[PDB]
RNA sequence: GGUACACGAAAAACCUUACCUAGACUUGACAUCCUUGGCAAAGUUAUGGAAACAUAAUGCCGAGUGACAGGUGGUGCAUGGUUGUCGUCAGCUCGUGUCGUGAGAUGUUGGGUUAAGUCCCGCAACGAGCGCAACCCUUAUCGUUAGUUACAUUGUCUAGCGAGACUGCUAAUGCAAAUUGGAGGAAGGAAGGGAUGACGUCAAAUCAUCAUGCCCCUUAUGUCUAGGGCUGCAAACGUGCUACAAUGGCCAAUACAAACAGUCGCCAGCUUGUAAAAGUGAGCAAAUCUGUAAAGUUGGUCUCAGUUCGGAUUGAGGGCUGCAAUUCGUCCUCAUGAAGUCGGAAUCACUAGUAAUCGCGAAUCAGCUAUGUCGCGGUGAAUACGUUCUCG
């Protein structure tokens, strides 16, 4: 019922009792930022993937 | 009614509550939202709060107005005393 | 072991081929997937032409695009037939108010990239025909026609329950270490009827004269 | 007259002009006395050690802007841009200021403190 | 007058792009413009964020990303109707950003 | 108050364990009565006792204090309410977990045989 | 396979001009800072001075310089058990350890200020009564029945 | 068991939710074969109702229907992708070649000699590839860039950059690697930190991130709303943490920041205020303006104990937003003053800004008892006897 979450997410609650965010390809709404809506996975593997211009490895 | 404010009820769960009141009042009503707080009215009012498949009545009364429905009823499960 | 060198090496070797800057963070993630899709239609459009990069500059309502085809004739043909597809297409994604401005402009060793590589390599995989004489002449072409060192990898199976004979392919210049590499990496993963199989590449795109900035 | 010195430590900055003087040599920070503004420990008598190791505080009378840090990053800061100004004027004094580190930026700062771990290398107790 | 004041802040993660739009910016407007602060670089207010590695449960390498936000603050107090006229030759990068100030 | 008050020690700070009067309204009692907190004194006025037990003596009795919260308590947790059933267990009320917390109430963590994962 | 390797000491404080004070002011920091045990130490010093009238340089050098140790009962183990055998203890460990007693003992008896104990622990260590000297005393007694291991290697 | 456990989870008032059900959904919310166009399903005002789902209209665009859409539905020895362990281990392979009929050695081996397979000396090897090292980025000097919203003790603040240290030099000098001598110096000898951890190993973890093969379900494995668990408790383990106090507790003044966040937000200021908060009100689209720098310092205090430690849980009243605050958030005040007076097997981080302190802003966050995380800064340890025992 992943669609479920997919079409939960797309929609908005009523209130702001009721309130989530989650990527758009990934599940498991935890750990997902508002400056992109994207989860840790997908945002990870998109940064890897240099879709963010300037996403880079620390070295100080 | 919240520690912050004063008696402030969302009217949706008293709204049956009263609905029924000017009509020599039953208590039972099918109401497990938690978004009404009580009132010298819930005395003698009992309502099915879902804890995760049935809905369980609970008593109100005046004794004290510093909470809500959800307050009111046992919103959870305890080990049943099990020491498994 | 060996941390993915995808984004280990974006910014010191790799480039950044969407550039997008907006306001404040509320529809910048609305910039980032509309240029994603917008040139992600290309290469989901072409397998055969192989289409490799289409760099979509938006800074501020300044969008520029800018296609480079291997094959102008795959891309416009006779009387510009595909192209006008595509401006009747991406004007529904991108905005019908909105211009439409691109150019196929030429480059030279056009599989210095990864990704077309590796669909190459799982069509010789799959291609009905010896499969050892098709990688041998695949990488004869890649490394022939004007390119560095190449690593190629097949993972999964065999199109078995195994993968036995898979072949690590390295040539040239692969130094994990050097940050001056310029080494592009892409992974596939393919559909067939024995699960996803993974075809990735690691391709040195010519040794910069010690370089680490973005060139 | 001007002798103008530059000083960094623990994240804090600070120039000083010094000048040949017979005053009590203008001890101050910001020209303004170090009372509450620095702790009153060692520190403050290490203040002037750099005139200490050198000529004695009745010259060069202090004038130090300084910016960022604490006291002690502060101290060291303030400290290099007196042994710096005083390199600007007798640089022979420098040799022992450099053997202990002072005209040398002496670059010790806080560890930046890492992914997962609680600090620069703390980490949590874990056998099994 | 155009702008009373132009603090126009033009700011990115690349700062060759920076360098070279503040430049175009300095002697496009070096003789037909004056009271202007060039090339200024300001404290970067760089970042990083971190995030987990493995699909499911890791905490021992947690994985980061840098975002590096430079600033160069140019101080145009006056522009004048010539100096537009010779300024109508700077466009905005597809990095830097510049600001309408 | 009259209750904890020690001898040739701050008569300020050592009514906090009492139970009812805990660090302000010990400072109310104090500076109603004027106490002017002491050099480990008992107390600095001799006269001010007849006042005490002509105005602190005014001040509502904690015993009393201590079985209206019983009674509350006894509402409470009698009622329906997820915060009486936690009363009723003898545990953390506004929500804590005992999976290893609650040393307070369950002893000094007395330690059982484990029934886990197999 | 760690080998010879030096140490970061912080150099003597400029109004005693003591290096070993330092290492004290090193290992009796509480929350591992100077800003606040500095005050207290010297004010110990303060405290010695009006007691029995005891300049700290000398009352300290002679508080820990008796408590030092010369033998090193080197680690020798069988994978089932262990013994020791006795050499020459290195000089640089010598006076860590000596340091580091000195100021661990230093700071106990649990009473009204700790400037009395710890004067009273210096004071005590002064006059060669058991509070530290014991440290001493051990390194070189209980090296009796080890005194029988000098007598092979293994 | 470690390579499962302050996890996936950078925040749960119901959704997130993958679990359960109640009201409800029947090719389904979406998605479309098909079929046609003509203009709109929105949102609202009543209502059974907990709201759906049943209510009616109101406001280029719809609108129905099979297969399917879709499946957190399962199948990590069926998988990819991704991720950790040995391992930032000093080593790992191959082309050509010799030989052992050969498994293969081999080059790599090895002496000194290195961070490295680092050099040479010799080696059935000559070479190359992988790794590492090195390249690269960062702290570190002088000059250069522009000067404000820095400053204005004006180039203090900054990174854009250049000169720029690398046994460079000299000698102790080893056939070679390569140490140190003293000075110039920012770096002086892997300058310090980060950095790609080779084949492999865990028949590694990951079907539940995602893509998923086979099969399945479909008028249900489809969807709306309401509630609960993700903080239960016989409970244990873990995890930091909380102190076990007089450098400490309380009271008062108390400096020095970095840092990021912020446009119906930071919200100054201002008043009521112990305080949350209540009202009030600019500048700041953020070098403007806002969100204290504290510990430390300066004096008093407590003068040894469950204590002026520690504040545990707890009750009452105010408080924030959230439509309404209770769980499935929190703040403050008042009141509670337990245990622990340094704790065994076990022990983890450590060679300096190190272990520890102190606070700050934020990420998710309308909420956060995440005592947690990103950070940031201030203060600031000894030590290394040798690997004895073990790991690798």
């Amino acid at each position: 019922a992943k669609k479920s979450l997919k079409v939960k997410q797309t929609r908005i609650p009523k209130f702001a009792v009721r309130a989530y965010t989650r990527c758009q390809r990934c599940g498991r709404a935890r750990a997902v930022l508002s400056h992109f809506g994207v989860c840790r996975l997908c945002f990870r593997e998109l940064a890897y993937a240099g879709a963010i211009p300037g996403v880079k490895k620390a070295s100080w | 009614r919240s520690a912050k404010k004063g008696a402030f009820v969302d009217a949706h769960l008293l709204k049956k509550v009263i609905d029924m009141n000017k009509q020599e009042k039953k208590r039972p009503i099918k109401t497990w939202s938690r978004r009404s707080t009580i009132f010298p009215e819930f005395v003698g009012n009992t309502f099915a709060v879902h804890n995760g498949k049935t809905f369980i009545n609970v008593y109100v009364t005046d004794d004290m107005v510093g909470h809500k429905l959800g307050e009111f009823s046992p919103t959870r499960n305890f080990k049943q005393h099990t020491a498994n | 072991q060996k941390v993915n060198s995808n984004g280990l090496r974006f910014g010191i070797n790799k480039n950044w081929i969407s550039r997008w800057t907006a306001n404040s963070h509320a529809q910048t993630a609305k910039w980032l997937i509309e240029d994603e899709k917008i040139r992600n239609l290309f290469f989901v459009n072409y397998r055969n032409a192989q289409v490799s990069n289409v760099e979509i500059e938006r800074t501020q309502a300044t969008v520029d695009v800018f296609v480079y085809a291997a094959q102008p004739a795959f891309l416009i043909g006779s009387e510009n037939k595909n192209i006008q597809k595509i401006t009747k297409q991406i004007k529904q994604i991108i905005g019908r108010t909105t211009n439409l401005d691109l150019t196929i402009n030429e480059i030279g060793s056009p599989m210095l990239s990864a990704r077309i590589i590796a669909r190459d390599l799982a069509n010789a995989i799959e291609a009905r025909v010896p499969l050892r004489t098709a990688m041998r002449q695949s990488l004869i072409k890649v490394l022939k026609a004007g390119a560095n060192g190449i690593k190629v990898l097949v993972s999964g199976r065999l199109n078995g329950a195994e993968i036995a004979r898979d072949k690590m392919y390295i040539e040239g210049n692969m130094p994990l270490s050097t940050l001056r590499a310029d080494i592009d990496y892409a992974l596939e993963k393919a559909q067939t009827t024995y699960g996803v199989i993974g075809v990735k590449v690691w391709i040195n795109r010519g040794m910069i004269y010690t370089k680490g900035l973005n060139r | 007259q001007s002798y103008y010195g530059l000083g960094r430590r623990k994240s804090s900055s600070a120039k000083v002009y010094l000048t040949p003087t017979q005053d009590k040599g203008k001890i101050t920070v910001n020209r303004r006395d170090p009372s509450e503004y620095f702790p009153n420990k060692l520190v403050i008598q290490d203040m002037e050690q750099p005139l200490d190791l050198t000529d004695l505080k009745k010259n060069f009378d202090i004038n130090v802007v300084v910016k960022g840090g604490g006291f002690t990053g502060q101290a060291g800061a303030i400290r290099l841009g007196i042994v710096r100004a005083l390199l600007q004027f007798n640089p022979e004094l420098k040799k022992i200021l450099k053997s202990k580190k002072l005209t040398t930026r002496d670059k010790r700062v806080k560890e930046r403190k890492k992914f997962g771990l609680y600090g620069a290398r703390r980490a949590p107790q874990f056998t099994k | 007058v155009k702008y009373p004041e132009l603090k126009i802040k033009l700011e990115s993660y690349d700062s060759t792009l920076l360098d070279l739009t503040t430049k175009k910016i300095v002697e496009v407007v070096k003789g037909v413009d004056v009271k202007i602060k060039g090339p200024l670089p300001l404290p970067t207010k760089k970042e990083v964020i971190t995030i987990i590695r493995s699909p499911h449960v890791d905490k021992a390498s947690r994985e980061q990303f840098e975002k590096n936000r430079h600033k160069r603050l140019m101080i145009l107090v006056d522009v004048n109707q010539g100096a537009i006229d010779s300024l109508k030759r700077i466009k905005i990068p597809v990095g830097v950003t510049l600001r309408f100030s | 108050l009259g209750i904890d008050i020690p001898n040739q020690k701050r008569i300020e700070i050592a009514l906090t364990y009492i139970f009812g009067i805990g660090l302000s309204r010990s400072q109310a009692i104090l500076k109603q009565a004027n106490i002017n907190p002491d050099k480990r004194v008992k107390d600095l006025t001799e006269e001010e006792f007849v006042a005490i037990r002509n105005v602190a003596s005014a001040y509502k009795i904690e015993g009393d204090l201590r079985r209206e919260i019983a009674l509350n308590i006894k509402h409470l947790s009698e009622i329906g309410a997820w915060r009486g059933l936690r009363h009723r267990k003898n545990l953390p009320v506004r929500g804590q977990r005992t999976r290893t917390n609650a040393r307070t109430r369950k002893g000094p963590r007395k330690t059982v045989a484990n029934k886990k994962i197999e | 396979r760690k080998n010879r390797a030096p140490k970061r000491t912080v150099l003597p404080d400029p109004v005693f001009n003591n290096t070993l004070v330092t290492r004290i002011i090193n290992v009796i920091m509480e929350d591992g800072k100077k800003g606040l045990a500095q005050r207290i130490l010297y004010g110990a010093f303060d405290l010695i001075e009006q007691r029995t009238k005891e300049k700290p340089l000398t009352v300290f050098e002679r508080a820990v310089g008796n408590v030092m140790p010369r033998l090193e009962l080197r680690v020798r183990r069988i994978a089932g058990s262990n013994y020791q055998v006795p050499t020459e203890v290195p000089q640089d460990r010598k006076i860590a350890l000596a340091l580091r007693w000195i100021a661990m003992f230093a700071r106990k008896r649990h009473e009204k200020t700790m400037l009395e104990k710890i004067a009273n622990e210096i004071i005590d260590a002064s006059n060669n009564t058991g509070a530290a000297i014991k440290k001493k005393d051990d390194t070189h007694k209980m090296a009796e029945a080890n005194k029988a291991f000098a007598h092979m290697r293994w």
